[PDB]
């Protein structure tokens, strides 16, 4: 579903150039829960930015759903960004003058889906992340664990192609993180929707199927898991990290 | 670094941001200069009417300076409060308070005094135009000249220096006391208070729609009604801003579910919450705008009907009381080469009773129903109707009477003679007057009786209430021609101003109401400008408080076009509510008592309201630009 | 685009209309100024303003339109001559950029031929010891070792000459000439050059020549002869290569025929492609495959039609259709 | 910039001033209109027009001032955001030109990379027949011709190895590796590579290794020592080379003392320069001279300092000043 | 440096009196990163007021650099705080009319020192923090993170001893907050200066070296870290806040 071919990007201030991509090439098929991790000073966050449309590419080719966007006009590029490509941010990005239902129905208001269809779709989404009991609650009354699930429920409402999650489980305890990832993985299982996630918590990355170890703009192979127990893959990624 | 460049950069930044403040200062200084110059201009003595002349311009000046002072003081107390962060920082760095006062008060004595110097120099250019505008309305033929009138220069310098002293005193207190170095669900109460506003607004309207009706018919039972209506409507407005906006907006929001557009999330997330914070301001704006529109509309309505009421108060082009004066005026006219159609008609005055014909209430007496004074004329004198015995026809319309005195169809009319009473019946009501107002008392019509009964009425001659002159000698004029020589002949006929003319009773009213309408129009313009500036200066803070919201909304894909498209409707709602409430107040103020003034409405009132709205919408149009400048830089 | 011009000057038309309104108001108020005359003057001035507006638009919206035509057009000089000082700035900016781009292109190309010339110098430096290698090879006695060394010398020597020709074809356009050639001595010398090849592999030759004169450049058709001969030689083994050169019509045809494996018919159209190599036998992988592509590249300017008639399992027949002699009159005349 | 604005809008500032003059002329002969009462209209209109020009000038002459300030030096995005249609057309033109220039630069870079890759393919394709050459050669029994072909093969090998070192030093920066190396196997391999040539020149080797470990890269230091040894040997004839390496303090020091002609003291500091050729002996023309330049440019990442103490007519003492091991702590750890 | 002993804040407004502070003891030394975090309504801002001398101190014996702050007049306290303390606010205070360099240099432009060493100090601080390329710009064309970094650098230029700091992360997103905390922690090592943050989110205080918990006053229950890995320590901080 994703096709990248030697995409270039150099961070510079018009006088000194600091290259950070060094020959990447990634292929993704539909319905895989891929994870990207490795180091701290590497360009994995810049990788996640450049795979989406937020950052313009120096030299390369990007094919999403067959369509091409490397040579694409700005207005239609923003359009394409709007009708696909759900996002999950590090920060909540909730509006405090709207309730939960209003917050996760706001982006759907442009497409003009009447009332019955939009209300039914909100019920269908919010019954499955366990927030249907908070239909009329302002954000500043509920715990920090539930607001991330609200943001995810907002991102999974118009059924896009790719979900570009950026470290969701960053400020949570064990219970909230475990619940959020269990719900996210079940949601991925039920509906065919690829999820691309950049994470640092190895237990969080344990739920994934394919792991890409970006190391200074290099592939450095990629684990593939398979049909094994969660703890076996967890210890495998432990020893792989210990290698680094 | 050096202080001076910091001061200068601050002054440029202030001058760019507040340009409506400087425009209002220049406009106000110009108008004060113009009025004080026009007060001392000797040609102001040509305006002849009951009002003293140049004693109304002084009242206009006194009233104008109060509005200007209030606007200035309030604007500066808004301005200072937005520099609390900088005062705190300068106090934290170490520098004292008598060093912050000399920074933030040495860049207002530049802006204020520069605009004051521009205002005097641009008030010398507009005075002749103001004077000619005045002369055109009151219809005088004179010459306007361009002169400086160095009294108005002094009288402006002193006034605006005093107001500036007051501003400095008000700033010092805030700087001194701010040395601390300090860097949602509706209730039951806000429901009762919300409904009480709507309930108290309409009670005033309903009591107003009766007023001069079947009740309150007493000289001392009227002030109570007026006080009740004013108090009710003002309190209803104040409580309408503090709670009835939240009520309606809350209903509208919790009747849509959660499916909201961007227009509604931009509008209803601020109209519910910040409109209530300004309730002692929008109240004043709405009520005072209502005063301006209503007073101007009434003054204008009393201006067209001057010609009609002058033609009605005197039936003929000249009305005469003495035979010798009439004969000498006719002798003068004889060599005037003007043929005058003289007619005469004796008048007999008696009393009757038509209390049966009143369809209203017995409280509408206006005197004794059986002993009220009327004027009786013969049928041979009237050349338009030929009544018979036992029939009476009323003459004239007198629009005031139709709204107070209600007349039914034919009944029985009793004539209170010395020893007899011949019953008559009411046939119909005419519309053309026959007798000048001196004979017919205030506005009582004139009856028509048969000549046969006239041969007995003139034989009776009840000598109890008869007037000094029971004759209507009144001279007419030839076709529409040069009548000014005839007029001046008339004023040289009479030296005791005891003779009435059509051309002179239609000039005093025109002059008086033209002067009132001129003054009221200029004060209304000044208030419009100042109110627009004040309402503009608060949207600035409202916009800067929603800067984070724009940023968050722009990470979900929304582009600047949609944000500005929502801001347009938000500004429409923010700027239209006070105007609409004011327009409703003004319409219900004009319609209650227009008949006391003239006989024409909906011609003047529509154009007055259109002018007000068209000149008021500019400030609403100028705020979307600031919202755009804020939106762009919140990536 | 009239809408664009009108939205350009929406601030001057407003000023003119405000002037008209003020001039009428101050005339209406006065009792000395007659209203009718001023009204008539306003009527006759609003009519002339329309004509002025039309003329100004027609003159004014041309320079920007021309450059907007240029923004994607092939020609570059389509921009008009600036007149007003607000067009000199735009012209100067665009002139600066269009000079800078050409400077950059010139510098890049210059660096290119610089590195290519360095490569050629190194290549000739490499050539000289191989002439030394030939003198040493010619100074040997043992038959088998000398034969093997000469075989390998021929392999590396044809490879280096192939590189020489494929870098000279980069500027072939600057090295064009026409001369008369004798074919038999050159053919005999080339055959004697490949003596070790035929001694080791036992390849025979049948000579049947009817045409002797051709009209083209010496070196270029000479290397064409080497490349075709090497192709046939490497694609044949222990076969009598029958060379047939006859004047078929007015065009000389160097029809070479061999009794070797030939070329598969499916790959016959693809022999002239760039980097094409025969996959039937593993011995053809050592061949670069550039020879046929460069031969096709250098044959088109010389109007030599390479008619290929290759049969798999029997041999490959290359028909070198020389250009007509009369067709060179235009080239010689010009 | 006031002059530019007053000359650009030449006609609009006269299309207004014609009307005041027309009014002041029509109000001079017609008796129904006065003069001192039309001077007032003229005065008010002039005031409005003057203020309008002042407020128009600043808003209109801003984009072009920004354009002039940017020019073509730097800050390509310095131009202000367009507001009016004509500015939008200019902005589209500028953006198109810049985008086209970027495309041309990228295509030039890709073409250069393709050329370098093709050169890589060719150099490998000519390296392999050299291995075939070596395997075929290593079978004879003669001595003089064997040695002859041997060292000419060796000089071909060294020139090809030089071109390979050039291509790899084109991107050496991304192939750093620091670890302990044993100097004795490297020296033995270098001597073995020169066994036939040293025997021909009759120069022995005296190896004394007091130091054991060095901390640098293998291949670049190996080739540096290789070319230094070649230069020292070709500076000598039938002389014994004194190779003494001793651990001077904390650093390894390799001294190669020779008894040949040496280097002139004036030319001792100038041996590492570009394109140095010795005209004293005609046999020195075979030396490329670029090997020293590439060695000195590749010594900077290795931090190895080359000390030379050569006297003409006495010999050359090539000394290598290996950096201290502690100096590599800031490199290996970071 | 601060040895707090029975810190009490006076109250008694109208009739109701709340004992927000009932005697708190704090013992710190140089080269620390101690931080205090509590709950809403505990008067943490009142802790700033009692410790930073923003308001009038009521009770408690605190000595600063061996000097007691209860033995001088108002002006002497003012000069002491201006020459010995530093502050960072939650909402950055930058004058729009100045430049970045002038903003950072303004506090030193009243004491009238030599221009050369002042320029040297600004060069050093800007190079260390990482805003030196933004030397000749106005604060209206840089993002919030750069403005907060400028405000942080303003308090590091007048050679302070203790950097009091409110929550310098309330109005910042995740990336900028992480970057600012990283830079502050890095700068704490180069020069000895005690930072006592007063934050509400555990993420900011997880970078510290000591945590002090208060719920209505004298409660202590302080943590220590010692040899944790900033992740286990973060989980421990947030779980101890949750149980309390
Ligand atoms: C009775 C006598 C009546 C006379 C009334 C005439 C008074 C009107 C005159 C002058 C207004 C004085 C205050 C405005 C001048 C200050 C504005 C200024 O200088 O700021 C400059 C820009 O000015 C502006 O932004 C405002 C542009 C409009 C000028 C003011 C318009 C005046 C009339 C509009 C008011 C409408 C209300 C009318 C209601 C009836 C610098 O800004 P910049 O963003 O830095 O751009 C620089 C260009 N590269
Ligand atoms: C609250 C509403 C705010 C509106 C403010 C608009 C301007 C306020 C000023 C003056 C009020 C004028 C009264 C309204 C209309 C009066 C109607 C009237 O007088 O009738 C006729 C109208 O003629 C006039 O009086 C001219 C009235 C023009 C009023 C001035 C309007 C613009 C005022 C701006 C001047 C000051 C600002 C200076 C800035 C450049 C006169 O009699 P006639 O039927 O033409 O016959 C004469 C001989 N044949
Ligand atoms: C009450 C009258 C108001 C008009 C006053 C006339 C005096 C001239 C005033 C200045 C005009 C300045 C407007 C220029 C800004 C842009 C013009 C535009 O966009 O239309
Ligand atoms: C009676 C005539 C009324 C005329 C009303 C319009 C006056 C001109 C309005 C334009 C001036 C302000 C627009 C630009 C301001 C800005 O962008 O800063």
């Amino acid at each position: 579903i994703l096709e990248a071919n030697k995409i270039r990007k150099s961070y510079g201030n018009k006088l000194n150039k600091q290259e950070v991509l060094k020959g990447i090439d990634i292929h993704i098929e539909k319905g895989e829960f891929v994870s990207i991790m490795g180091a701290s000073g590497s360009g994995k966050t810049t990788l996640l930015n450049v795979l989406s449309s937020i950052d313009q590419v120096s030299h390369g080719t990007i094919h999403i759903n067959g369509n091409d966007m490397t040579a694409m006009k700005e207005k239609q590029l923003a359009e394409f960004r709007k009708q696909h490509l759900g996002f999950i941010f590090q920060d909540y990005n909730l509006l405090d003058t709207l309730t939960v239902k209003e917050n996760i129905l706001l982006p759907l208001s442009i497409t003009k889906l009447s009332k019955k269809e939009a209300n039914r779709k909100f019920e269908e989404v919010a019954k499955e992340l366990g927030i249907y009991e908070l239909r009329d609650k302002y954000p500043n009354e509920i715990s920090g664990g539930q607001k991330q699930r609200t943001s995810a429920g907002r991102a999974f409402i118009h059924d896009p192609s790719i979900i570009f999650a950026d470290e969701p489980t960053g400020a949570l305890d064990s219970k909230s993180a475990s619940d959020l990832l269990n719900k996210l993985s079940q949601l991925n299982q039920k509906r065919n929707a690829t999820i691309i996630m950049v994470t640092h918590d190895p237990v969080a990355a344990s739920y994934c199927g394919r792991v890409i170890f970006i190391k200074d703009g290099q592939m450095y192979t990629q684990l593939n898991k398979g049909g094994q127990d969660r703890q076996t893959f967890f210890q495998d990624i432990m020893k792989t990290q210990g290698v680094l | 670094m050096n202080i001076n460049q910091l001061i200068l950069r601050n002054l440029k930044k202030n001058l760019r941001n507040y340009y409506l403040y400087v425009f209002a200062l220049i406009f106000s200084v110009a108008l004060y200069f113009a009025f004080v110059t026009l007060q001392y201009d000797p040609a102001i003595n040509e305006v002849k009417a009951s009002i003293k002349g140049a004693a109304a311009i002084k009242t206009a000046s006194i009233l104008l300076v109060a509005v200007v002072a209030i606007f200035i003081l309030y604007a500066n107390t808004i301005f200072i409060k937005r520099r609390s962060k900088e005062i705190g920082l300068f106090q934290l760095i170490g520098m004292t308070k008598h060093k912050i006062f000399r920074i933030l008060s040495a860049e207002n004595v530049m802006l204020y005094f520069g605009s004051l110097a521009i205002g005097v120099a641009a008030g010398f250019s507009i005075s002749k135009l103001v004077l000619m505008i005045l002369f055109k309305i009151v219809d005088v033929k004179a010459d306007a000249k361009l002169h400086f009138s160095e009294q108005a220069l002094v009288q402006t310098v002193i006034v605006f220096c005093g107001i500036y002293l007051l501003i400095m005193i008000m700033n010092y207190t805030f700087i001194k006391k701010q040395s601390i170095l300090s860097l949602k669900k509706i209730s039951f109460f806000q429901m009762l208070i919300g409904a009480l506003g709507i309930v108290l607004i309409l009670t005033g309207y309903y009591v107003s729609s009766e007023l001069f009706g079947g009740k309150f018919k007493t000289i001392n039972e009227l002030f109570v009604a007026m006080s009740f209506i004013l108090g009710s409507v003002i309190i209803g407005t104040f409580l309408f801003y503090k709670g009835s906006v939240t009520f309606i907006s809350n209903i509208i929001r919790k009747s849509k579910g959660g499916y909201l557009n961007i227009s509604e999330v931009l509008s209803l997330s601020s109209i519910m919450f910040r409109m209530k914070s300004n309730a002692l301001l929008l109240t004043i704006i709405t009520t005072v705008s209502a005063l301006a529109i209503g007073l101007l509309s009434l003054a204008y309505i009393s201006y067209y009907s001057s010609e009609k009421t002058a033609e009605q108060n005197v039936a003929a082009d000249f009305s005469f009381m003495n035979e010798k004066d009439a004969k000498l005026f006719e002798n003068k006219l004889r060599e005037s080469n003007i043929s005058f159609v003289k007619k005469a008609t004796p008048v007999l005055q008696a009393n009757v009773d038509i209390a049966n014909i009143m369809d209203g209430t017995p409280k509408e007496m206006q005197g004794d129903p059986g002993n009220m004074q009327l004027a009786v004329v013969s049928d041979k004198d009237v050349k338009g109707v030929d009544v018979a015995a036992g029939e009476a026809v009323f003459s004239g319309y007198t629009d005031l009477l139709q709204k107070i005195m209600v007349f039914k169809d034919s009944g029985v009319i009793k004539v209170k003679s010395k020893h007899e009473t011949q019953p008559l019946k009411y046939k119909g009501l005419r519309e053309e007057f026959l007798v000048s107002y001196t004979f017919t008392s205030g506005g009582m019509p004139a009856v028509i009786v048969d000549d046969s009964l006239f041969k007995q009425l003139d034989k009776d001659k009840d000598p109890r209430i008869q007037l000094a002159q029971s004759t209507f000698i009144g001279v007419n004029v030839k076709h529409d021609d040069q009548m000014e020589k005839a007029n001046e002949l008339f004023q040289q006929v009479n030296k005791k101003n005891e003779h009435l003319s059509r051309l002179d009773t239609s000039a005093a009213q025109k002059s008086l109401f033209g002067m009132v309408m001129f003054i009221v129009g200029f004060l209304g313009l000044t208030f419009l400008i100042t109110s627009g500036c004040i309402l503009y200066f608060k949207q600035m803070g409202e916009s800067e408080d929603e800067k984070p919201s724009y940023t968050i909304l722009r990470k979900l894909g929304f582009t600047q076009g949609d944000l500005i498209k929502g801001i347009r409707i938000k500004q429409m709602y923010n700027f239209g509510i006070p105007l609409v409430v004011g327009l409703f107040h003004s319409y219900f103020a004009v319609q209650s008592g227009w008949f006391l003034f003239g006989s024409e409405v909906w011609a003047p009132m529509i154009m007055v309201m259109v002018l007000y709205t068209a000149l008021y919408s500019i400030f609403g149009f100028l705020s979307v630009l600031y919202y755009k400048k804020v939106i762009k830089s919140s990536l | 685009m009239i809408k664009a011009f009108l939205i350009e000057r929406r601030s001057w038309i407003a000023a003119f209309l405000f002037q008209q309104a003020l001039m009428l108001f101050i005339a209406f108020v006065d009792p000395s100024i007659s209203f009718g005359n001023v009204l008539y003057m306003v009527y006759l001035c609003i009519l002339f303003f329309i004509i002025f507006l039309w003329f100004r638009y027609r003159k004014e919206t041309a320079f920007y339109k021309s450059l907007k035509t240029w923004e994607n057009n092939l020609d570059v000089t389509a921009i008009n001559e600036p007149e007003t000082p607000f067009e000199a700035m735009v012209e100067r900016s665009i002139a600066g950029q269009t000079e800078h781009l050409k400077q950059t292109a010139a510098r890049h190309r210059l660096a290119l031929e610089n590195e290519k010339d360095e490569l050629m110098a190194w290549i000739h430096e490499v050539k000289t010891p191989l002439t030394a290698m030939h003198l040493i090879i010619d100074r040997m006695e043992e038959k088998a070792l000398k034969s093997q060394l000469s075989y390998e010398w021929l392999r590396i020597h044809l490879l280096l000459d192939q590189q020489l020709h494929q870098k000279r074809i980069s500027f072939i356009e600057n090295d064009l000439s026409v001369e008369f050639i004798q074919l038999q001595p050159l053919i005999f010398k080339e055959i004697k050059d490949l003596q070790s090849w035929c001694i080791q592999k036992g390849i025979g030759f049948d000579i049947q020549l009817e045409a002797k004169e051709v009209l083209s450049d010496a070196k270029w058709l000479a290397f064409i002869i080497r490349q075709l001969l090497t192709n046939a030689v490497k694609y044949s083994e222990a076969s009598e290569i029958e060379i047939k050169s006859f004047q078929k019509g007015e065009q000389t045809q160097l029809q070479v025929k061999d009794c070797g494996r030939g070329i598969d018919p499916k790959d016959v159209p693809r022999i002239f492609d760039k980097g094409f190599t025969s996959t039937t036998d593993h011995h053809d992988q050592a061949s670069t495959g550039m020879g046929l592509y460069l031969a096709k590249k250098a044959a088109a300017p010389l109007l030599i039609h390479i008619d290929v008639e290759s049969e798999f399992g029997a041999g490959t027949v290359f028909t070198l259709t020389f250009p007509i002699r009369n067709q060179f009159e235009h080239v010689i005349s010009v």
